[PDB]
């Protein structure tokens, strides 16, 4: 069980830690998070209590490395940094333990809420969306813009996932023009998955990445990301038998964790109508449909 | 973005333009079965595309066989007719290729911007107006080219026959959409109009009559009431 020690809290702001939340006074003597479950990637995010504006955070993955967060009063902001010096990373750790001035990872033993949102998530896949090479870990905010908006303006700053648009080229076969735009399955399964994501797992990893950005820091530009990913899926008269199966139940977690309050903003009335009601895999989400009707009929 | 009454000069410009409109390609007698089921039997149809400057009508005719052994058929003729006018734009030289293509109706925004992912430079568009395309099949040689077709086939024409040696580009469109809008409402007064005085005949490489001036304002007056007219009748005014 991995831990992420705090320097201080010289600003009032509420953490977030995947999908668990706190509020930390300013200055109050918080120095950290601990049990942090190893094997998966994580997120540790930021909501400032005087500037709502820029929710920002940063993933990561215990096993590559020692991480600490300071609060750098300059740029303003709570920044995660390695700690190379290992007896340094036990020290300051056992000495804040001891103190007992660290949250608890509270994982209920039961919950694999995190797992399921997180199966594909593979941190050197997240470390290519998000380039910044110097740092084992990946900082997101609010406002980052993907490559595919800024082609629609800082290229270093921004969220490089996979490029879709069913109204492109890459998209559309010569003289298959009616085949291909109805039936995507040509682009799912010979473009992306074999030609550019090479497996499903990746697919679904880009996926899972892109709905947590958008749900943990209101990523516009990543909830877009997310509903492309789907609708290419569902509008795919083909599909791996398998892939159906697992994206039925990646999705199910997504809206089951989603806040019964944002799903105006990140929910897209028209690709979850399509998907659950329209597409070729109407009939193939069972679990996402029962939730969606149970908790948003609003948007149906 | 969509074309309208405020953007209505931009058609007469010279930006190379195309109307598209496809409401005649798909075409249908519905019919009773022995077994008194109701079945359809597909008749020839045609693309109207035209270039509102110019009067050139590029005339497609759409042979009943390219339906055979095909399924949803509505959704397939919006596709073809991309596929079609696709294949026409590829066909022209580049200085004749539209800078701008604008379709009657909406639902054939998608299947022309995926035909047309070649020509990123040639926009597509919708428009607001009402237009009146659909009465083209009113045009006696229009139709008997289309009914007689036996294979696919492209016939050329100039839908305003020679007015642009006495008018404008903007006043043979005005005349144009007047003459159909009235075909459209009332299909046998128009005619009657277009044709009562014997003595004014179409001439063998023209669509309409050989009016004089004054004889086309009279023309265009009494459609004009006819119009007006059917409005009358079909809301009691
Ligand atoms: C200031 N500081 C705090 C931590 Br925790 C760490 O591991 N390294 C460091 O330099």
């Amino acid at each position: 069980m991995n831990t992420v020690p705090f320097t201080s809290a010289p600003i009032e702001v509420t953490i977030g830690i995947d999908q668990y939340s706190f509020n930390v006074k300013e200055n109050q003597p918080f120095h950290g998070i601990k049990d942090i479950p190893i094997g998966h990637v994580h997120v540790i995010h930021f909501q400032h209590a005087d500037n709502s504006s820029m929710r920002y955070g940063y993933w990561f993955d215990c096993r590559m490395g020692n991480f600490y967060i300071q609060y750098d009063p300059k740029d303003g902001l709570y920044k995660m940094m390695e700690e190379r010096d290992g007896a340094k990373f036990e020290n300051i750790v056992h000495n804040f333990k001891e103190r007992q001035m660290m949250v608890s990872y509270p994982k209920i033993d039961e919950d694999d809420t995190w797992y399921n949102l997180t199966e594909f998530v593979q941190m050197d896949k997240i470390r290519k969306i998000v380039r910044k090479d110097e740092n084992q870990f990946s900082y997101v905010d609010s406002s980052m813009t993907t490559v595919q908006e800024n082609e629609l303006s800082d290229p270093a700053h921004s969220l490089n996932y996979t490029v879709i648009n069913f109204k492109s080229r890459e998209a559309i076969r010569p003289g298959h023009e009616m085949e291909d735009f109805l039936d995507k399955s040509y682009y799912l399964n010979t473009v992306m998955l074999q030609g550019i994501f090479k497996n499903s797992s990746n697919y679904f990893g880009e996926l899972q990445f892109a709905f947590l950005n958008a749900m943990f820091f209101g990523n516009y530009g990543s909830s877009l990301q997310w509903h492309a990913m789907i609708e290419l899926i569902c509008s795919s008269a083909t599909v791996p038998k398998h892939m159906l199966d697992k994206l039925d139940e990646i999705l199910y977690y997504q809206i089951k964790t989603l806040p019964e309050q944002y799903s105006d903003i990140l929910l897209n009335e028209r690709v979850w109508n399509i998907c659950l009601y329209s597409s070729f895999q109407k009939n193939s989400l069972h679990n996402t449909e029962k939730i969606m009707e149970n908790k948003y009929p609003e948007l149906l | 973005g969509a074309m309208n009454s405020s953007n209505y000069a931009e058609l007469f410009n010279n930006d190379i333009k195309l109307f598209v409109d496809d409401t005649n390609v798909y075409r249908v007698t519905v019919h009773k079965t022995f077994e008194g089921n109701v079945a359809t039997k597909a008749i020839n149809g045609c693309i109207f595309t035209l270039n509102p400057k110019t009067g050139h009508l590029f005339l497609k005719i759409i042979h009943t066989s390219v339906w055979a052994g095909q399924k949803r058929l509505s959704q397939l003729a919006k596709w073809k007719t991309a596929e079609e006018v696709s294949a026409l734009v590829r066909s022209l030289p580049k200085e004749e290729q539209p800078k701008q293509i604008i379709v009657t109706r909406k639902a054939m925004l998608d299947p022309l911007e995926v035909h047309m992912l070649d020509f990123p430079n040639i926009a597509i568009r919708p428009t607001e107006l009402r237009l009146p395309f659909s009465a083209a099949m009113s045009i006696d040689k229009l139709s008997d080219v289309v009914m007689k077709a036996t294979e696919p086939q492209m016939v050329l024409f100039n839908i305003y026959d020679d007015w642009l040696d006495r008018i404008s580009s903007y006043t043979a469109f005005s005349r144009l959409t007047l003459l159909l809008r009235a075909l459209k409402t009332n299909e046998e007064s128009a005619k009657m109009i277009l044709l009562s005085d014997p003595t004014i005949t179409i001439k063998s490489y023209h669509l309409w009559p050989s009016f004089t001036d004054e004889q086309w304002i009279t023309i265009e007056s009494q459609m004009r009431d006819l119009i007006l007219t059917e409005y009358g009748r079909k809301y009691n005014v």
